[PDB]
């Protein structure tokens, strides 16, 4: 006889990691509402993370990144247009720079969500790493307004939670935004405001910034009858709601019977 | 359809040339497929008068005596050489293109031929040659160039779709051009008609079928060849000219849609009766070609007394005795709007397509009979010599169109265009719709000849084409879509990552036809099909699918014969058929397998397979395993049912021999698995901290136990704290009973909280020795660090 | 913004021809060659899974999917349809009895052709780079009104691409859904909305993009044939 | 305020901007496929390991770290996958692993890498012998994977 249950050839299966499937759902999500996807690097500059987000020095909404500080001799950081930038270098702090980078870049209108790895010096517990994802969007053109930016997390919401879904928006304080605003979502199986990320109206500073760079490229102006609207979604923590890991530090950890367990998810 | 610019030039004179006409008529909703120019005539073919035709002694043919200027003979063999008819006369030198050989004075039968006379095919005008070209006696002076009279025309290829029968007309598309804004020139017809009664009555015994059916009388018909310029025209056009009346009624039909005949009288007697056909009633067709009637079809019949006999076959074909010829001299003129659907049946029923039906299929102006009769009429009159009386003997009253209520905003909306109303209501009157009222909703109604203007939405279109789909703007959409529209592309999306999974884990993937053999259901020893092809592309291909695997054998046949490959593994989805339709995914294995090919050993055949398969559930994480049942088209041996998440989905296996046989090819193996795959949601298991204990021993089982058996019941008892059970060792011989078996058993377990302790497990292990050896069981080994 | 659903490939005569304005004995049904088929005990699903009557045959076109999907469903929505679809007709080279279409609809209020033409436009950017247009004439489809045939310029062959039908859904399509719905108890959905449809058969489009010769190869089996494709993407 | 969605076409410059993104995405997948298990690893080296794992020195230092271990910058992708095996055979003593990461390392420009990793007895029947591990069984998954990406594949000396 051949006994066929008899386990067969055991090959190798693969899988991906929790936060590969949430910046996935994530991307697909906003690439439905005309989102294209784009990166940026993990190593930046000050005035890319800083200075044309208008958080300048010592000033004391800086306190809102806990900042490594990066040294090294020798090392090209390339700019928006690959020319050799300049400028004390850090790791991201928030995936906020990419914005800056993609409108020197590019002309409006557009839409983009930017995914990436962000770190910031902060003690790693259960809620919260000193490295995570953050995914940002950003909506420029002529016409665009907040009832835009309401739309799109409406529309997040829709798709992550289902119709029982709802949003909540509050104003809040960015410097590279303003009107500002904080937004949670109403997750109906846990009964729960979800605080899912900040967005708001790009501010004119930002606009400036870039025109600005944009000149000493030898670029023309782009950004002077325009508005926009920027938002950024923490993921690690979406994630934890969504596939129900009860603690951050796993994402960085490597043990294979934590990422196996997600190898069916789709 | 064939559209000869110069045709069209005479009703829209102010056409740019056939390139514009062919753009013009693009943004009108016709295609054109090609523009010809067709009508190269040297300098050699020169207009002659037959003055005498004789007879050659002994031959079938005759000596011409054509004036051609000058008095020249030449010899023709043709049926209608003959004379008082006027001939195109080839001359010496010249090159004919049907031919390709010179023309010359050649001697023939003791007459010098100087050139020849030219039938359609020799001058290069129309496909027959079975006589000569006949033109009026008069037509040109004797001896001048036909190019003088006969210019190269160019004709564009049209399509004409269903929806626009008026366009199966030229003056159909002149209105169109018009609407553009071109003139429109439609032709006078100009009638010197008689008060007097019509010499023959009409008896329609089938409104159905004609609904509206008139008859023109013209008498004292002089008939003979049509001008040049209809010859011309009709021979652009792909017909070919056969005389006056009949050219005629070709002429108009060509021109406003409007097939029609002209019966004889002679042969009409007392009157003409449109009516279905008797059982067996037979008629000669003018294609000549003996035929016997249907019930159903609807003739044009004539009577004498209790005599009633078949005239044409009504809007396909005319009868061939009552046809037109030289000795006619009065003729009735069947005008008329037949059903289009009876029309339709009678010529498939007889293999019939002609200019006349097809425009009857696609649709007449239910009013038009008339105009056109006077048309004709006209045109009879002034090339025939008719005389024609003032009636029509007329039968049917069909109404006029309805208004349709049409809203230039709507229109607008409709668009996302932006036109003035007043350009709406201007292009709307161009095309000859009435218009009434002062807005903002207006009453219009089309001419009756726009079958197809029924709708406010349909007058919409009429605004865009006139005015131009390009004059549209561009745009995007922007709206929050509607709750149950939500998540609506889940299955979809499973499907894709089904595939695309499939294509990471190593598959091949295959597309088969949707047919199957039905004599396959033999072969692969399948249960019969239960859809089958009411009309197959052939008998190979006269059923349904009810299993996608038969195609993957039968594809593999198909490439060892071709590029001897030494090993496959492919997959197909497709959608299967029987009881209802369903999703299918097979896979297939095949060769030597795999591992290093400078190498000898080697994974292959069935737990190949099952391997690959138990890895790709491990992806979608889903449980997989395969029992024991046979399938009539497997191994006996070697047959499985597939298990995901615990319920029967389909089969694994390795091809039955006995077909591995008939089919001429090594051991296969495959598998067939009803999609959608059954979900299996996140039950995300936190892990443990604290550490595992392990421990083998190996259970002693009967030979023809399956795997699955003892791994459920190791598994079922050894209880809630288990972690990896796997087998690791198949031993098989001494010193075992007399041919029995020992499973090498891995074992492993581990506490989320506290820690295990040696009492727990030691336990609970003999607790699995409970039901083990409390079922014929027992342990080749024990407790093995 | 467009979902992607299928519909089956064994249809009603009703879905196939009738609820898209194609009847009976009308000169329209030539521009579809049918395989009509037969078959005792088949239950074929209509769109609320309800047992469907009527006359079986293999789909001639997706656009069934879209009376099948406006049933179902309420607008707004835009969805896309692809599906295998068949004709009798004779295997050459350019030409199969068995290939794929890809439908779209986007019904709702204020919906327009300037929305069909932005959509194709934006296929065709997609497609073919910004050195792309698309052209649009007049045509004829029982389901569509005004109706058209759409062409796509694309410029490393200097040509000009038939890619597919489309217009602005027929009024009597509408009709046919929401007469459907009373039927099966449903309310009326489509009295106020305006829609688009195109059809885009996908053979051809894969023909020009990967460079194949002949339509025939897509149903062969020959690896030799399948296998150049691993690599893209 | 209320709610609403913008429509635009959006400008040339902008098209196809997402290929990038999407190529690597496709490649984890094609992996997730083809049997290798992905695991993330913090960006983060340590100073000492470039010694250890026999590495030129890491360009980038931390004016601040986490600790001494999270002081420089990943210059490559295995080290840490190395390191992530260890950490849990001394856990869960797994029999065999297939991992692969993807991230971004630093020297002279920033850069994406893929690493992958084998290890263990390999792949057969659990119940037999014969099986297929070590270099060419990797070699043999990579060589397949490069088959399904299109990609020529060969390693030298
Ligand atoms: N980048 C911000 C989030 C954010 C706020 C406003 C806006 C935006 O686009 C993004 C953060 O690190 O939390
Ligand atoms: N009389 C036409 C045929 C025809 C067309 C329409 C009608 C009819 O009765 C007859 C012919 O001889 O070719
Ligand atoms: N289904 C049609 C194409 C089509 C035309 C118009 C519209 C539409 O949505 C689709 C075909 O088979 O060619």
């Amino acid at each position: 006889r051949v006994d066929v249950s008899l386990p067969g050839a055991s090959l190798f299966s693969g899988g991906l990691h929790p936060i590969t499937l949430m910046e996935r759902e994530l991307v697909e999500i906003f690439r439905a509402l005309g989102y294209q996807a784009v990166e940026g690097p993990e190593v930046e500059s000050e005035f890319f993370n800083f200075d044309a987000l208008n958080i300048p020095e010592h000033h004391p909404a800086r306190d809102m990144w806990d900042t490594f500080w990066l040294t090294g001799e020798g090392f090209r950081l390339e700019g928006p247009l690959g020319e050799e930038v300049e400028g004390r270098l850090l790791l991201r702090t928030h995936t906020s720079p990419m914005q800056v980078r993609y409108m020197v870049a590019h002309t409006p209108p557009f839409r983009i969500v930017v995914p990436g790895r962000v770190f910031r010096f902060e003690q790693t517990d259960a809620t919260h790493e000193a490295v995570f994802h953050q995914l940002e969007g950003l909506v420029v053109g002529e016409g665009i307004a907040m009832a835009h930016l309401k739309g799109a997390i409406y529309e997040l919401a829709q798709a992550l939670f289902g119709p029982d879904s709802k949003v909540r928006f509050q104003p809040v304080y960015f410097p590279f935004v303003e009107p500002g605003a904080q937004f949670a979502v109403w997750w109906p199986e846990g009964g729960k405001w979800l605080e899912l990320g900040g967005a708001g109206m790009v501010h004119p500073k930002v606009f400036q910034a870039v025109d600005a760079y944009r000149e000493r490229l030898g670029l023309p102006p782009a950004y002077r009858g325009v508005t926009g609207f920027a938002f950024g979604l923490g993921v690690e923590r979406l994630a934890m709601l969504r596939y129900g890991i009860p603690d951050i530090r796993y994402f960085f950890g490597g043990r294979l019977k934590f990422l196996e367990q997600f190898k069916g998810v789709l | 359809m064939r559209v000869p610019f110069s045709w069209l030039k005479a009703y829209v004179p102010e056409l740019e040339s056939p390139e514009v006409l062919e753009e013009r008529l693009a943004g009108l909703g016709f295609e054109t497929d090609r523009i010809e120019r067709v009508f190269p005539i040297p300098r050699g073919v020169v207009f002659a008068r037959v003055l005498e035709a004789h007879p050659i002694p002994g031959t079938r043919l005759k000596r011409l005596v054509l004036d051609a200027g000058r008095t020249v003979e030449v010899v023709s063999g043709a049926e209608n050489a003959r004379k008082g008819i006027g001939v195109a006369l080839a001359l010496p030198g010249t090159e004919l293109p049907g031919l390709g050989q010179k023309v010359g004075e050649r001697v023939i039968q003791g007459v010098r031929s100087f050139g020849m006379a030219l039938s359609p095919r020799e001058l290069g005008v129309g496909e027959y040659g079975g006589g000569l070209l006949e033109f009026p006696e008069d037509a040109l002076p004797p001896g001048t160039p036909l190019s003088e009279a006969w210019p190269e025309e160019v004709v564009l290829d049209l399509e004409v779709t269903p929806n626009r029968p008026d366009a199966l007309g030229l003056l159909g598309l002149a209105r169109d051009l018009h609407a553009l804004g071109y003139a429109l020139v439609e032709p006078e017809a100009a009638l010197k008609a008689e008060a007097l009664p019509l010499p023959f009555a009409l008896k329609v015994e089938d409104p159905e079928g004609a609904p509206h059916f008139t008859l023109g009388y013209a008498f004292g018909l002089r008939v003979a060849p049509s001008p040049l310029w209809m010859q011309r025209a009709l021979f652009a056009a792909g017909m070919r000219p056969i005389n006056n009346v009949v050219d005629v009624t070709n002429y108009v039909m060509l021109e406003r849609a409007q097939p029609m005949h002209a019966f004889d009288l002679r042969f009409v007697g007392e009157g003409i009766a449109v009516r279905r056909a008797r059982e067996g009633e037979r008629l000669k067709t003018l294609d000549g070609v003996e035929r016997t009637l249907h019930p159903e079809d609807l003739v044009i019949a004539g009577w004498r007394g209790e005599e009633s006999f078949p005239l044409g076959l009504a809007g396909v074909m005319g009868g061939a005795e009552s046809e037109v010829r030289e000795d006619t001299e009065a003729i009735a003129l069947e005008v008329a709007c037949f059903d289009p659907v009876s029309i339709r049946k009678t010529a498939r029923r007889h293999g019939l397509r002609t200019e006349a039906s097809h425009r009857f299929e696609r649709g007449v102006d239910p009013l038009g009979q008339v105009p056109a009769q006077r048309r004709a009429l006209s045109l009879l009159q002034a090339l025939a010599g008719a005389r024609v009386a003032e009636a029509l003997l007329e039968a049917g009253s069909p109404k006029p169109p309805e208004a349709i209520p049409f809203r230039p905003e709507y229109a607008n909306r409709l668009l996302g265009t932006s036109y003035p109303e007043a350009e709406q209501i201007a292009i709307l009157k161009r095309l000859g719709c009435r218009v009434e009222g002062e807005g903002p909703t207006y009453r219009v109604t089309p001419p009756s000849h726009r079958l197809d203007l029924r709708l406010e939405e349909d007058l919409v279109e009429e605004v865009a084409r006139i005015q131009g789909y390009e004059t549209i703007p561009l745009a995007l959409p922007a709206f929050f879509p509607a709750p149950d529209n939500r998540g609506v592309e889940a299955p979809y999306r499973k499907e894709q990552r089904l595939r695309e999974v499939l294509s990471g884990l190593g598959f091949q993937e295959v597309y088969t036809y949707s047919f199957m053999d039905p004599e396959d259901a033999r072969r692969f020893r399948l249960d019969p099909p239960r859809l089958l092809l009411l009309n197959p592309l052939a008998p190979e291909k006269a059923a349904l699918r009810t299993h996608l695997f038969p195609g993957l054998v039968r594809v593999l046949k198909e490439n060892l014969d071709l590029d001897r490959p030494e090993r496959a593994l492919l997959f197909e989805v497709g959608r299967v058929f029987r009881e209802r339709e369903e999703t299918h995914l097979a896979g297939l294995l095949f060769g030597e397998g795999v591992g290093l090919p400078w190498a000898k050993e080697r994974l292959s055949g069935y737990f190949l397979l099952k391997g690959y398969l138990e890895a790709l559930f491990a992806r979608l994480g889903l449980a997989f395993r395969v029992e024991a049942q046979a399938f009539p088209f497997l191994h006996p041996g070697v047959s499985g049912r597939v298990l995901v998440e615990g319920e029967e989905v389909g089969f694994l296996g390795a091809l039955h021999p006995e077909i591995a046989q008939e089919l001429e090819l090594p051991p296969v193996h495959l598998f067939e698995l009803r999609l959608p795959l059954p979900d299996k949601p996140l039950a995300f298991q936190d892990p443990s901290r604290h550490p595992a204990a392990f421990r083998d021993l190996a259970v002693v089982v009967p030979a023809p136990t399956p795997y699955g058996e003892v791994e459920a019941l190791v598994r079922e008892a050894a209880g809630p704290y288990l972690e990896s059970l796997a087998l690791f060792d198949l031993y098989q011989g001494p010193p075992l009973p007399e041919g029995h078996k020992s499973l090498a058993f891995h074992l492993r377990f581990r506490h989320p909280k506290r820690t295990l302790r040696d009492e727990e497990v030691e336990e609970a292990v003999s607790r699995v020795a409970e039901a083990l050896r409390a079922r014929g069981f027992g342990l080749r080994g024990l407790d093995t660090p």
